[PDB]
């Protein structure tokens, strides 16, 4: 049936996987212990779906999800918190030492004496699944383990597995804000890696939330958790079409074939336009004329890169609630009439569309409001191009003095890995810059 | 006021592999050396100081031993009687071509012997009993950066091989605390005891070949000159001295793919730091070539650090970066070539 | 299960240890007498990091204490937390040092090392892994500088891929403690700029002005200045010893803070420090402590930063907060200072929370800082140095030890071309 696995690599992608999980299980009623009440309530009757969770005989609901860190810090606190009962106790920890922000260690020195072990237990999920679409991994660019435990997963999963969808969550780094001076390298060397190896990497920058969280929901004291739980919503939305009924059923096989024209360019962004306070939740209408158009504008992006610098290739919209069709038909012209928002000539159409009648379902102690309606927007742009160079200009300083390479040659790399990684993004710059040219005949 | 010169030499294709049918990657427009291969889109190329294409006997600029030599290391030899000092490095990977452009063969020799014979030969010709001259010869490896002198014969007991200790002498320079240095009067001398250190100096089995490097070894030659000029007395009033520095450094080893373990990913390591150490020192001796104040970091390994007194000042140093044409080859000849164009930015 | 090996060398090592037990004993909860009394379950979940078990619920913990004379030893042990120390880990000898540096590397040190030895064999053996070492000492006399050097010498040798730290007490610009810091301080550089990964440069004349105009103290003892370096060494390890939202480990700072293997030294600070009487005027939030963190009058090296630039720095927080507050504040340091800073640096900061702070406080910070102002304090010795070493006027008891001047120049050489990599970074284009 329909099934998934989630990756949760390193600090950032276990922590979004805590907020993930503590979304799947109030859409469906599961209560953190695993059980469901309403296996009282109605008899035979599927509201905890088989796509992110395995029954069992005594009625639970074991998710399919695997958390992997090498430091047992960030995971030791969901055994020891509220949901202990609800994770299979074989949530992989490395604990002897992290990565360091090293993607050496996280690649082969520390990266191994795990990954094996990693690989059967993402087995023995997949050999319980009736027919799986494909993998969620969720990790961040930066740290050490986010980037080589994952590129190193990413390659071994290209063997076993093979001709099955590997769609990335990754938090992307900011052009400003930044926590650690070695997120340049930890990007170019994670591109190389995983560029002839993944299927779509959906960005997300923490620059681009924290303004949502200020303009957009009042708040200007944001932690981690008000991040995180956007980017619940974001994946499920995503995921919405193989667990509730809708309409226009959008798989994730489709994705891929929708936003990736070319098997490099395929870095596509996201965004989730009603952001809303239940001060600002009153006062509006919340159609979809101004929430599609919301998903147009800059300053509701969750990655921080003007659209306008460049041409939007393909646009998949994904809408959840009391939803008519011709609502989105109208708005997509309407879109479609502006000279801003600029599209390839190479492809006219642009859009796909998706819509599920579930709507979204609002978490105690949140800062999110309860919506009729609610859309995504997975968008892939050449303006990404702006935001690959400043990684490169920053890449371009730092090793023409060498500086931060003993500590990856110390770990089992070269100096020609870091040329050879920075070669290979020198051409994804020249590949936009192709698409983007008029064509000719 | 120091010029480094990069030379790259590409070898011709084996016996082993003229047969197998490998495809050529390397070519060359006379002089950048361009690397292309039909999968990839994108063809990098590399301008050296200097190329020597040995891939073809019928070529316009085909480049043998005697080339490698008169173009290269010729105008060492004619700055050490200056009185300065040279160093000159062999860069390659297992298969490329350094043992054999530094040594030779039985009847094709490299440039070890075509410079100690151009040495002992060309001081004969101006050896008068006013002027003279004495060489001492020293042989030595860096070994996970520990010195080890490879002359020295072991025993019947464990290990034999006992580490030495590089001090800094403040007139002179850095020094090695207890080499034997030897005197030498032929080049026959300077091969026997060549051929007595290469048999100790480490080796070990790994992908690549049955016998990989693992230490950087360093062959010296001191050269003294004693020049009698008169004061109104006796006449001994003269002696400027000459280091001559020949290095035969090891690989890279990309230990990602090669899944090493223990000792061997130790030694990969060690010689990955050493390998980028020198090059920043190599780099940062041609800032100073154009002009500005800039610092060398010298004391970062030991072979840059015993080497200081060879590498800036008034003193001139060669680079012989080998690679292979075989496009089974090709991810270790793009990391020599980008090794060898961080050295030579000019 | 990362663990830390803690050697205490010397009357300054062995004093601050015995303040910075104090200091993690409260923080964890165990008495004078090995036992736990606590509150909350996070002080034992990690507790491994610094200390090991006992039979009835006792924790001892990973004190390697050395000392070439009784004296100092003595006093920890009639003291108020001295019971918490296993007695065949009070390494000592007689014959004291002598304010000397040789008698505690080649004579008297040397035959007491392979001692030390031991108990570090014992006490690293019996971890499951080992995030590294970490050594208290004073670049001032004998003891801490020569047999605290030669012991980083031999744990390199055994433990190379492991951390050796070293929160050193550097000499001070104005006024001595010693006449003799000079050579013992050179001659332990040229031991610690080849043998270590993170060295803290404390020196006492900044913990005075600290104690004097930002705290208002009119007597302050050496116990006040130890309970500062206590708090900064509590602040480096404790997102290893508890949860944060952004971890930071030892390695993960060592990576970030030093670009080139040699400049290792560090300016270390703490905040909030406010006075008994500014208590009540003040905010705890995050800018009042990042105003004062990269304040000149509260770091602890004696050099002024705004004589130099900054590499690289580090912040590790304690308490519930904001990470857009640290991450914006954090970019407005290099907006409004960028000449404070380097260019060929992006972003120099590493950012680091815990969830639990300090048992009084809401909110507490640690700042570790890599400036090319540290050479203010080579710079000088060299020049103290040589105008000793000129007429070689208290050399006499270092040759008769078994020492030689050609080990003096080689000391004096790379401290002049460790400033020569510090300048290198100094000037703009
Ligand atoms: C009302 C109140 O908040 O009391 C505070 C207090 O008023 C001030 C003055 C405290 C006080 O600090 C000092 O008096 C002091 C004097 C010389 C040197 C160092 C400290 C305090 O004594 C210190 C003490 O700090 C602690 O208790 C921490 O746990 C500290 N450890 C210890 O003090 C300690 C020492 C020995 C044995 C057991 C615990 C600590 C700090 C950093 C990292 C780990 C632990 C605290 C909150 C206070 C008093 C008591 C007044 C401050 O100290 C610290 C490090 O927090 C100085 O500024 C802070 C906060 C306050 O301003
Ligand atoms: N949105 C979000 N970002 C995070 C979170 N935790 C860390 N990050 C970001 O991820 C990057 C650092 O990566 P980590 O996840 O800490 O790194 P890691 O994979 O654990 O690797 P090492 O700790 O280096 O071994 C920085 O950009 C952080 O801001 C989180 O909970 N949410
Ligand atoms: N210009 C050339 N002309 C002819 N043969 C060449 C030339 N350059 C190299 N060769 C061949 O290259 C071979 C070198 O192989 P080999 O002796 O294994 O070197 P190597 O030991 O593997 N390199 P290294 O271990 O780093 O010293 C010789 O046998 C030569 O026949
Ligand atoms: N901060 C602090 N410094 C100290 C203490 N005791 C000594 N010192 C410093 O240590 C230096 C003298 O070193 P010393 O401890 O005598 O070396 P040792 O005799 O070999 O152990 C002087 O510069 C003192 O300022 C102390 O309790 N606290
Ligand atoms: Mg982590």
């Amino acid at each position: 049936m329909r099934e998934c696995i989630s990756i949760h690599v390193g600090q950032a992608g276990v922590q979004i996987g805590n907020a993930c999980w503590e979304l799947y299980c109030l859409e469906h009623g599961i209560q953190p212990d695993g059980q469901m009440p309403s296996d009282k309530t109605i008899g035979g009757g599927d509201d905890s779906f088989n796509t992110f969770f395995s029954e069992t005989g005594a009625g639970k609901h074991v998710p399919r999800a695997v958390f992997v860190d090498l430091e047992p810090t960030v995971i030791d606190e969901v055994r020891t918190g509220t949901y202990r009962q609800l994770f299979h106790p074989e949530q992989l920890i490395t604990g002897k030492e992290d990565a360091a922000n090293n993607y050496a260690r996280g690649h082969y020195t520390i990266g191994k004496e795990i990954i094996d072990l990693v690989l059967d237990r993402i087995r023995k999920l997949a050999d319980q699944c009736t027919g799986l679409q494909g993998f969620l991994v969720f990790h961040s660019f930066g740290g050490g383990t986010g980037s080589g435990f994952t590129s190193l997963l990413m390659e071994r999963l290209s063997v076993d597995y093979g001709k099955k969808s590997k769609l990335e969550f990754s938090i992307y780094p900011a052009p400003q804000v930044s926590t650690a001076v070695v997120e340049p390298y930890n990007s170019i060397l994670t591109t190389h890696t995983t560029l002839e190896h993944s299927d779509c990497a959906f960005m997300v920058d923490n620059e681009a939330i924290y303004d949502i969280c200020r303009r957009n929901l009042d708040i200007e004291r944001p932690t981690y958790t008000n991040l995180n739980r956007l980017i619940s919503q974001i994946v499920s939305s995503i995921t919405a079409s193989l667990r509730f009924d809708g309409a226009l059923n959008v798989d994730l096989t489709e994705f891929q074939t929708n936003l990736v024209p070319y098997p490099r360019i395929h870095f596509p962004l996201a965004t989730y336009a009603p952001v809303i306070s239940a001060e600002k939740a009153y006062h509006e209408q919340l159609s979809v004329a101004e929430i599609t158009n919301a998903c147009f504008e800059p300053a509701n992006q969750m990655v921080k890169c003007d659209p306008r610098h460049g041409k939007y290739m393909a646009c998949c919209l994904l809408y959840r609630g009391d939803v008519v069709p011709k609502d989105v038909n109208a708005a997509i012209a309407t879109i479609k009439t502006k000279r801003s928002i600029q599209f390839v000539d190479w492809c006219p159409t642009g859009f796909k569309v998706g819509i599920n009648y579930q709507p979204p379902t609002v978490v105690p102690g949140g800062d999110l409001a309860k919506v009729q309606r609610a859309v995504c927007m997975l968008s892939n742009t050449t303006a990404i191009a702006e935001a690959w160079a400043r990684l490169d200009h920053k890449f371009d300083l730092m090793y023409a003095k060498r500086a931060f390479v003993h500590w990856y040659v110390g770990e089992g790399m070269e100096e020609g890995e870091f040329s050879e990684a920075r070669e290979d993004m020198a051409a994804l710059e020249k590949d936009y810059e192709e698409v983007g040219v008029d064509s000719v005949e | 006021n120091s010029q480094v010169t990069v030379a790259v030499r590409v070898r011709p294709f084996s016996k082993r592999e003229k047969t197998e049918k490998a495809s050529q990657v390397v070519f060359t427009n006379g002089e950048e050396i361009t690397v292309e291969h039909p999968d990839m889109k994108q063809v990098y190329s590399f301008i050296y100081d200097v190329s020597f294409w040995s891939f073809d006997e019928c070529h316009p600029g085909y480049a043998s031993q005697t080339t490698v030599y008169e173009t290269l290391a010729a105008p060492l030899l004619d700055r050490a009687f200056e009185g300065y000092n040279t160093c000159l490095f062999a860069y390659g990977q297992t298969g490329s071509g350094k043992s054999y452009t530094m040594m030779g063969l039985n009847e094709e020799p490299g440039i070890i012997p075509r410079f100690c014979e151009d040495l002992f030969a060309q001081i004969a010709k101006k050896q008068t009993s006013e002027v003279s001259y004495h060489l001492e010869m020293s042989f030595f490896e860096v070994y996970n950066e520990k010195i080890h002198d490879l002359l020295v014969c072991k025993g019947e007991n464990g290990q034999r091989k006992q580490p030495l200790r590089a001090r800094e002498h403040p007139v002179s320079g850095p020094y090695v605390e207890g080499l034997s240095m030897n005197v030498v009067s032929s080049y026959s001398d300077i091969q026997s005891w060549l051929e007595l250190g290469n048999k100790q100096r480490a080796t070990a089995a790994t992908g690549m070949n049955d016998k990989s490097s693992r230490s950087h070894s360093v062959f010296t030659l001191v050269m003294t000159q004693t020049k009698t000029e008169v004061v109104e007395g006796e006449e001994h009033d003269h002696r400027i001295t000459s280091r001559i520095n020949l290095v035969d450094l090891a690989g890279s080893e990309r230990c990602s793919t090669a899944h090493s373990s223990g000792q061997r990913l130790k030694e990969g390591v060690s010689i990955n730091k050493s390998l980028l150490t020198l090059g920043k020192v190599i780099s940062a001796l041609s800032e100073q070539a154009n002009g500005k104040r800039v610092f060398i970091p010298y004391r970062e390994s030991t072979l840059t650090w015993l080497l200081k007194e060879s590498l800036g000042g008034n003193s001139k140093t060669a680079m012989i970066a080998t690679v292979s044409p075989a496009a089974s080859n090709i991810e270790e000849t793009l990391s020599t070539l980008r090794y060898a164009t961080q050295a030579r930015l000019i | 299960m990362r663990e830390i090996v803690h050697i205490q060398a010397g009357q300054c090592g062995n004093q601050i240890g015995a303040k910075f037990w104090e200091v993690i004993s409260d923080e964890h909860g165990i008495d004078p007498t090995g036992s736990y009394h606590g509150d909350s379950d996070l002080q034992l979940e990690r507790i491994n990091v610094y200390y090991n078990e006992a039979t009835g619920n006792k924790y001892v913990p990973r004190a390697i204490l050395v000392d070439l004379e009784p004296g100092t030893m003595d006093s920890v042990r009639s003291g108020p937390f001295g019971q918490i120390f296993r007695p065949d880990n009070f390494v000592f000898g007689q014959s004291g040092a002598g304010n000397n540096w040789a008698k505690g590397h080649y004579t008297e040190g040397a035959e007491l090392v392979d001692s030390v030895l031991d108990v570090v064999r014992k006490e690293s053996e019996s971890c499951d892994c080992l995030q590294g070492f970490q050594l208290t000492h004073s670049l001032g006399g004998g003891t801490g500088s020569g047999m605290g050097t030669l012991l980083i010498s031999k744990i390199r040798e055994e433990y190379p891929d492991r951390i050796m730290n070293t929160f050193s007490v550097m000499p001070s610009p104005k006024v001595s403690d010693t006449v003799v810091e000079p050579y013992n301080a050179t001659l332990s550089v040229h031991q610690l700029v080849e043998n270590t990964d993170e060295t803290y440069c404390i020196d006492n004349e900044a913990l005075y002005d600290i104690c004097f105009r930002t705290l208002k103290l009119t007597t302050p003892t050496y116990g006040d200045l130890n309970h500062l370096v206590s708090a900064t060494m509590s602040g480096v390890t404790t997102c290893l010893r508890f949860p944060g939202q952004l971890n930071a480990d030892l390695r993960k700072l060592a990576v970030n803070m030093v670009p080139f293997p040699r400049l290792h030294f560090f300016m270390p600070g703490f905040a909030p420090l406010t006075s008994r009487g500014s208590q009540q005027y003040r905010a705890l939030t995050v800018p009042e402590l990042t105003q004062q963190m990269f304040d000149s009058k509260n770091m602890m090296a004696a050099c002024d930063p705004r004589h130099g630039r900054y590499l690289t720095v580090a912040a590790i927080f304690r308490g519930r907060m904001s990470m857009k507050e640290v991450d914006e504040q954090m970019l407005n340091v290099q907006n409004k200072n960028s000449s404070y800073f380097v260019e060929w640096i992006p972003n120099n900061v590493k950012t680091a929370v815990c969830d639990i702070p300090p048992r009084g406080l809401k909110m507490s910070a640690t700042f570790i800082g890599n400036s090319t102002a540290i050479q203010e304090l080579f710079k000088r010795i060299s020049e103290q140095f040589t105008a000793m070493f000129r007429r070689k006027a208290f050399l006499h008891w270092y040759t008769g030890e078994g020492m030689d001047e050609m080990e003096f120049t080689e000391a004096e050489s790379n401290m002049n071309d460790l400033v020569s990599e510090y300048q290198q970074y100094q000037d703009a284009t």
